[PDB]
């Protein structure tokens, strides 16, 4: 049950490929939800599930 | 705006004389600053010798 940079969720944090542009913040998908995020302290873009 | 001035960038070849082609140019952020000050005008700089 995950906050990152005070955006809340639950899921299955994973690695993922993708990637994002530096000023970035979240990813996200067709319905707008939460898809991936970058892990603020270390900067990797990880899914969510 | 939002106290993020925002710049794009892109370089383009172009054969033509001047004006612009019918191509589609994509232009990433480079930088998102707090600005928060608003601008009235403005004029671009130049270098001579």
């Amino acid at each position: 049950n995950f906050n990152f940079n005070g955006l809340t969720g639950t899921g299955v944090l994973t690695e993922s490929n993708k990637k994002f542009l530096p000023f970035q913040q979240f990813g996200r998908d067709i319905a707008d939800t939460t898809d991936a995020v970058r892990d603020p302290q270390t900067l990797e873009i990880l899914d969510i599930t | 705006i939002d106290g993020y001035f925002k710049i794009y960038s892109k370089h383009t070849p172009i054969n033509l004389v001047r004006d612009l082609p019918q191509g589609f140019s994509a232009l990433e952020p480079l930088v998102d600053l707090p600005i928060g000050i608003n601008i009235t005008r403005f004029q671009t700089l130049l270098a001579l010798h």
